[PDB]
């Protein structure tokens, strides 16, 4: 429907409040069911009023005038819901025309470090709110891990590329705001054994099910056998996977020694049988020759003579039908043996071959979590799986950058302004920062409240790249320090010619060891102008760091040249190499679910920082410390839209503490 | 509720989690495990292989011809005398003391039993059948 599309597409339950909603709207979810529908409505409608035109302002006035009875009866209702709303961005964010152009009147002053894209939704906001807001951004451009490589005609994402499903996803209002060339990408990935031969239908599926009931299995050992400590430490999908591969060999030998022990014991039934005819056999020979010697006795004979012949021949021919049953048997067990002996159970788990295509699968996952599975919490690593939005996955054409530029848009943006240091005080905020291209330079910005979205690498530093006077409390250092923050990498490469499948998205290189798996495993078409992108996940991300650009192409256009003909791949006309880990504005490309941490740790990155007061004695200091970006936002970890909703919370935080809600 | 398939007991996990190279013990052991049995595979086949051999022939050169003989009523001498001897032979065995005088019914026999009870000590017979 409508009005529940809304609702969904807003990442909203339609026929129930939230708990944000039920904190704002006390009176209404704690009284009768008929207000809480007409509740539910106003905010649904409002939110399809947005969405159904995100490229200007939803005001109350227009809100209103578009309600219908009796919906639009109380109005402070309608204005509250509406303001709610606007507060919490779910509506009139991310860029779109204004009807009543900003006041003059600025209140408050908020310093905010970092102009990714979780840096640039909040400044938006809080401008839109009538702060003062200024922007410190270390490096010499907007977006963060949002980094488009452009040369020519080539353009080509060295971060973020794909927007998931638009379902629920807030790039898709941002895409009706900004001119995003989307384009969907066709899940279809072909894959190459090392030696560039394509791996056959049969088995690339049969290794692909393997691999996902592996997965199942997993999950199995951490809820069903509660399998999630070993040896006093958490255990991770790593340790788990190679605990059920184990088993799954082991089941295998388990199989084959039932098997053999079915032939073994029927070899000795039929020993026995065996023994037990040649010992018939021989009681018959001797039986004969009596009955032979006794019948050529010839007649007239006495009766004792007479009953010898017809008790020997009696006696024979009991032992011949006792033998014949003996024989009938042997048949039976002879089949027994002979079908044993043709229905062997499978000889091995896994050849070699399955398992360097099963690591591919793992180098994948690998890819999507930017970490070694070893490192990955085995309870909690897909715990932002029950919030995937619907659709296709999407790739921008035009490059990523597209986005936090325009969301740059009227802020102002102190470029190259390296934040050392953060002063927060029950009277307000300082924030020193350098040039960063003479560090001599020194700048101090005062402000009543400092958003920090520094990336989880940057936190993570030691020694620190930023220090915060006060020290930051435990309770935040100590999630720092467990969450994880991973790392994953792309090559760039640009010819003048397309070689590839051109209606192939992805293809994937199968590498020969499980320790370069994550070496150069996928390859992406995604662009307009001939450009293919490499990835590096996994182990292998951190060590081709340490490895020169002329040798990381050199290796890519050796894995390609084996998957297409070495005369079809001309050399590259230019190829970028990120070295994510190595950026000191990164430390790393986004965040996982390390072993030993958990979907709280991402609340209490989230949690502001708040001073002690100044004189002893004094009143509860108000909260100054802000913290967004995408290590910070539980449901939607390490992606753009999460950083992009991070902003959105925390400017609706700030501001409700700083102009009141 | 594992996946089809999948094996994964309580136990074996612990087995294969328990130590630092329990896994490779684990998987090793079964390797010898299943290496014996395929040893011990061999010396049966080779056992049963030379039994096969000796049974080679079968019992044709001793079989005898099946002589089928009118199931007679009346008793002669001859008769009478071959049914003592079998009693003494084979006890209660109507059967086979059927099939060695060759023209008499096990219910015969079985007459046989009562009418020359008394004229024949078969009692006596049968007492001196299970001495041996
Ligand atoms: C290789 C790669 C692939 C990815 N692919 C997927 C994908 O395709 N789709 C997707 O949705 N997400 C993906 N992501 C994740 C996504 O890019 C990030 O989650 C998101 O862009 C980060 O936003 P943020 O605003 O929290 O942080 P950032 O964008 O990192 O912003 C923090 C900013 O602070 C700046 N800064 C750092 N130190 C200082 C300092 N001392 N002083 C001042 N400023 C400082 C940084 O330079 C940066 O501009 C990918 C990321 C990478 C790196
Ligand atoms: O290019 C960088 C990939 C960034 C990324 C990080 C996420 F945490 C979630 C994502 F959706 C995502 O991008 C698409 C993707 C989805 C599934 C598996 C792999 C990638």
């Amino acid at each position: 429907s409508g009005v529940e599309g809304a609702a969904f597409q807003s990442r909203l339950p339609h026929d129930r409040m939230t708990s944000q909603e039920a904190a704002c709207f006390p009176d209404i979810i704690s009284g009768p069911q008929q207000t809480q529908k007409v509740f539910l409505f106003i905010r649904n409608r409002t939110l399809q009023l947005w969405l159904d035109n995100p490229k200007i302002q939803l005001t109350f006035e227009a809100t209103l005038q578009q309600l219908e009875a009796p919906y639009n009866s109380d109005t402070v209702l309608v204005h509250r819901v509406h303001s709610y709303l606007e507060r919490h961005g779910l509506i009139n964010f991310g860029i779109y025309k204004r009807i009543k152009p900003l006041p003059t009147k600025k209140t408050g002053k908020v310093i905010i470090i970092g102009s990714g894209v979780s840096g640039l939704a909040a400044a938006r906001q809080l401008q839109s709110f009538g702060m003062d807001v200024t922007l410190l951004e270390a490096r010499d451009r907007v977006g963060g891990r949002v980094a488009t490589f452009r040369k020519g005609n080539y353009v080509a994402d060295l971060g973020a590329m794909v927007v998931t499903g638009l379902g629920g996803n807030p790039m898709a209002v941002v895409s009706k705001q900004v001119n995003m060339e989307l384009a969907k990408i066709k899940q279809k990935c072909p894959l190459y054994e090392a030696n560039g031969q394509a791996v056959p239908k049969e088995k690339d599926e049969m290794v692909e099910q393997e691999f996902n009931r592996l997965l199942e299995a997993t999950s199995y050992l951490s809820h069903q056998l509660d399998f999630n400590v070993l040896n006093n430490k958490p255990v991770s999908l790593g340790q788990a996977l190679e605990v059920v591969i184990q088993l799954q060999e082991k089941h295998v030998k388990d199989e084959q020694i039932e098997h053999w022990k079915k032939i073994v014991k029927t070899q000795e039934e039929l020993k026995e049988l065996l023994n037990k005819m040649v010992n018939l056999k021989e009681k018959i020979k001797e039986l004969h020759q009596q009955y032979k010697e006794a019948s050529e006795v010839k007649p007239p004979r006495d009766i004792t003579a007479e009953f010898l012949v017809k008790s020997k021949h009696r006696d024979l021919t009991a032992l011949c039908k006792e033998y014949d049953e003996l024989a009938e048997t042997q048949g039976k067990l002879e089949e027994k043996l002979q079908e044993l002996e043709a229905n062997p159970p499978s000889d091995v788990y896994l050849s070699s071959r399955d398992r360097q295509i099963l690591d591919w699968h793992f180098a994948n996952l690998e890819f999507a979590n930017a970490t070694p599975l070893s490192t990955l919490s085995l309870k909690h690593w897909d715990q932002d799986d029950d919030f995937e939005f619907t659709g296709s996955h999407l790739t921008v054409r035009n490059g990523y950058s597209c986005v936090p530029v325009a969301l740059a848009e009227g802020l102002d943006i102190k470029l190259n302004t390296a934040v050392r240091q953060v002063r927060y005080t029950a009277s307000g905020c300082e924030v020193i920062a350098v040039n960063t291209r003479s560090t001599s330079q020194t700048f101090i910005y005062k402000c009543d409240a400092v958003l920090c979205t520094l990336p989880l690498g940057v936190l993570k530093q030691q020694p620190p790249a930023v220090q915060f006077v006060p020290p930051l409390p435990e309770w935040k250092t100590s999630a720092v320090q467990r969450m994880g923050f991973g790392n994953l990498n792309k090559v760039v490469l640009c010819f003048d010619r397309v070689f590839w499948d051109p209606s192939v998205n992805l293809f994937g290189h199968v590498g020969s060891t499980t320790a370069s798996r994550g070496e150069l495993f996928l390859f992406w078409n995604l662009y307009k102008a001939p450009i293919l992108l490499a990835l590096v996940a996994g182990e292998a991300a951190g060590i081709m760091e340490n490895i020169s650009d002329d040798v990381i192409v050199g290796r890519c256009l050796a894995i390609l040249k084996g998957i297409f003909g070495s005369s079809a791949v001309p050399q590259p006309k230019e190829t970028v190499v990120s070295r994510w880990r190595a950026d000191p504005w990164a430390r790393g490309s986004y965040s996982y679910v390390a072993a030993g941490s958990s979907g709280n740790d991402y609340d209490l990155m989230a949690q502001p920082i708040t001073p002690g007061p100044s004189i002893p004695g004094a009143p509860q200091p108000i909260p100054r410390l802000f913290f967004a970006g995408e290590h910070t936002i539980r449901n939607y970890p390490a992606t753009v839209h999460g950083a992009l909703l991070s902003g959105l919370r925390e400017a609706g935080r700030i501001a409700d503490q700083f102009l009141g809600a | 509720k594992p996946p089809k398939g999948m094996f994964l007991s309580q136990e074996d996990v612990e087995a294969v989690s328990a130590n630092a190279t329990a896994a490779t013990t684990v998987l090793r052991q079964l390797d010898m495990e299943l290496v014996s049995v395929k040893r011990q595979i061999q010396n049966i086949k080779q056992t049963n292989s030379a039994l096969k051999e000796k049974l080679d022939g079968g019992i044709e050169p001793y079989r005898l011809p099946e002589v089928i003989q009118k199931c007679n009523a009346r008793w002669t001498t001859e008769e009478q005398l071959l049914a003592v001897q079998a009693i003494r032979k084979y006890g209660r065995d109507f059967q086979a003391i059927s099939d060695v005088i060759g023209n008499k019914s096990v219910v015969q026999v079985k007459n046989f039993f009562v009418n020359y009870r008394r004229r024949f000590n078969i009692d006596e017979v049968l007492q001196e059948w299970e001495a041996e």
